[PDB]
RNA sequence: UAAAGUUGCUGCAGUUAAAAAGCUCGUAGUUGGAUCUUGGGAGCGGCCGUCCCCUGCUCGGCGCCGGCCCGAAGCGUUUACUUUGAAAAAA
């Protein structure tokens, strides 16, 4: 069944994105989606996406420019310190110049590069390049 | 593409399809930069001033290349909002 | 897709958004409260109670003409029945497929269908076990079943 | 059609879709004033019926179930009603 | 008089003055047997965008429903009474923080923080119902729910749509902008 | 040992090269939909960025005419996670 609804959303957006479309529909709305797609917009990866409340799981519809080369989840949520967070940046991103991989933390769902100002470690959710 | 001095590096900026905002290759042979002419309103002529809309092989071939210049034209006030 | 079978039908019912009452339903949520304790009194369920109300007395939802929903209305009154009616109903179909096997032991797709319908009490009977409304010494017993209308 | 408006979609394609596939979920079936012409009163029938509805003391039978929408006897009108 | 706080403590002679005015209705007009077991808890007058102003009156939950069957009526009272306002009705709905680590029974899901603004928000409108939330996330992460309104008594209360948008932004701090949809109802 | 992404967690394969049980049920195992704190009050730098705040109930000290402001020990869901701290022989 669906069981990792972040996964369905991310795949769903990398094959609009690779088609060439302009805007998705990602089908249920979390609140993990909401935040992945909120760290990916303050990079300028997504234009304003908007959430549509039927009395249920809400949808998320997503303005794509072309910017987004992939974007990707991590499952299971592992478990990153900070010594290991060079590890997974070195083999889940392209270059050290771009790229960010967004991991839950106590502070909040954030990218890599913000975990390592407020120097608190968490679980990896997935990245984008 | 600045270094650290901020001189500018790379040997060419490399032109990015104004449908899907993908780059557009050396050797992409099937990409068209199309100039569609303008009007002095009150007369209907050619005034010499053109808008260049550039698309990637990938569109073209996918059959959406007309639909990308019909809203690039209509995003542009070439094309009717009516239409 | 469905549980014991290969299908995978989209056959469900969808709510409107808007929660509220209509304008012209004028029926108070006690009056509703009051036929639907008429209807369980002759011998009804829940599943056939919000049939027989949402046909012929216009009303959408119980849920959102009363605060509460259907078997919970029963249950505050004490009309409720001691096992649930979806189970009720899986242990009388099981019921008549063993009663069905007593004379034709070569139906073997009976058969196969009749391990199909115990999966499904079995599955059912212990989620009711965890949620605390069957007693956790109840069984699926086969010999007793038939007891069991 | 790369640039769909999924944000605001026509009014004809959400009719034509299924009810659980639209931007936002919405049920097909409705209810209805339905009378018959021997009684007085006017009784709100389920579109989807799927029992014989009757009126008041029997006065006769009105809507009879089938596959979907359910058919009304010979002989009463119905208006569907909305808010 | 009908000005009912819970706490022990007394009002302005703005609440006492709205509250008179009820009575007033009550002892003179029509709708006495259905205002006397009616009762109000607080009122406010807050800046609205423009030269206006906007009253908000809130009420008890329980008897909220027997105020819902006399809102527009007893609004044009309110209406031709105060001149130049726009008087609204909201449920004082008691709000639970979440339980914390460091912080008694379990929290009940009507008492959070978004079912009383979403109650909040469908009490704003009574003689509309609330068809669609459509809540764009701008460019710089702030948000912006866009409530599509019932096109049945649209001309009704249109006028009141720039107060509504003041009225939620003061208690919740949401920019909320309201629309009509015409093609499904 | 690397080369071996030829043991594959990173990271392999299984239509035809070696490979998916004949099919279904099924208990451990493994994985499990959405949903329950948010908007602000205050200041600095040139609308934005960092900073301070959104639980109560014995004895004291910035004290005041039994109470209030403040500190200390204790009581205050359970973990996992992360961050810090203590501690951990040398070679």
């Amino acid at each position: 069944v669906r069981m990792n609804v972040l996964a369905d959303a991310l795949k769903s957006i990398n094959n609009a994105e690779k088609r060439g479309k302009r805007q998705v529909l990602i089908r249920p709305c979390s609140k993990v989606i909401v935040r992945f797609l909120t760290v990916m917009m303050k990079h300028g990866y997504i234009g304003e996406f908007e959430i549509i409340d039927d009395h249920r799981a809400g949808k998320i519809v997503v303005n794509l420019t072309g910017r987004l080369n992939k974007c990707g989840v991590i499952s299971p949520r592992f478990d990153v310190q900070l010594k290991d967070l060079e590890k997974w940046q070195n083999n889940l991103l392209p270059s050290r110049q771009f790229g960010f991989i967004v991991l839950t933390t106590s502070a909040g769902i954030m990218d890599h590069e913000e975990a390592r100002r407020k120097h608190t470690g968490g679980k990896i959710l997935g990245f984008f390049f | 593409m600045q270094s650290n001095a901020g001189e500018f590096v790379d040997l060419y900026v490399p032109r990015k399809c104004s449908a899907s905002n993908r780059i557009i290759g050396a050797k992409d042979h099937a990409s068209i930069p199309m100039n569609v002419a303008e009007v002095d309103k009150v007369t209907g002529r050619f005034n010499g001033q053109s808008k260049t809309y550039a698309i990637c092989g990938a569109i073209r071939r996918m059959g959406e290349s007309d639909d990308s210049i019909l809203r690039l034209a209509k995003s542009h006030g070439i094309v009717s909002q009516n239409f | 897709g469905r549980m014991h079978a290969p299908g995978k039908g989209l056959s469900q019912s969808a709510l409107p958004y808007r929660r509220s009452v209509p304008t012209w339903l004028k029926l108070t949520s006690d009056d509703v409260k009051e036929q639907i304790y008429k209807l369980a009194k002759k011998g009804l369920t829940p599943s056939q109670i919000g049939v027989i109300l949402r046909d012929s007395h216009g009303v959408a939802q119980v849920r959102f003409v009363t605060g509460n929903k259907i078997l919970r209305i029963l249950k505050s009154k004490g009309l409720a029945p001691d096992l649930p009616e979806d189970l009720y109903h899986l242990i009388k179909k099981a019921v008549a497929v063993r009663k069905h096997l007593e004379r034709n032991r070569k139906d073997k797709d009976a058969k196969f269908r009749l391990i199909l319908i115990e999966s499904r009490i079995h599955r059912l009977a212990r989620y009711y076990k965890t949620k605390r409304v069957l007693p956790p010494n109840w069984k699926y017993e086969s010999s007793t079943a038939s007891a069991l209308v | 059609p790369l640039a769909k408006d999924l944000l605001h979609p026509s009014p004809e394609e959400e009719k034509r879709k299924h009810k659980k596939k639209r931007l936002v979920q919405s049920p097909n079936s409705y209810f209805m004033d339905v009378k018959c012409p021997g009684c007085y009163k006017i009784t709100t029938v389920f579109s989807h019926a799927q029992t014989v509805v009757l009126c008041v003391g029997c006065s006769t039978v009105l809507c009879q179930p089938t596959g979907g929408k359910a058919r009304l006897t010979e002989g009463c009108s119905f208006r569907r009603k909305q808010h | 008089a009908k000005i009912v706080k819970p706490n022990g403590e007394k009002p302005d002679e703005f609440e006492s003055g709205i509250s008179q005015a009820l009575l007033e209705l009550e002892m003179n007009s029509d709708l006495k047997a259905q205002l006397r077991e009616l009762n109000i808890t607080a009122a406010k007058e807050i800046e609205v965008g423009g030269g206006r102003k906007a009253i908000i009156i809130f009420v008890p939950v329980p008897q909220l429903k027997s105020f819902q069957k006399i809102q527009v009526r007893l609004v044009r009272e309110l209406e031709k009474k105060f001149s130049g306002k726009h008087v609204v009705f909201i449920a004082q709905r008691r709000i639970l923080p979440k339980p914390t680590r460091k912080s008694k029974q379990k929290r009940p899901r009507s008492r959070t923080l978004t079912a009383v603004h979403d109650a909040i928000l469908e009490d704003l409108v009574f003689p509309s119902e609330i068809v669609g939330k459509r809540i764009r996330v701008k460019l710089d992460g702030s948000r912006l729910i866009k409530v599509h309104l019932d096109k049945a008594q649209q001309n009704n209360v249109e006028h009141k749509v720039e107060t509504f948008s003041g009225v939620y932004k003061k208690l919740t701090g949401k920019d909320v902008n309201f629309e009509f949809p015409e093609f499904q109802l």
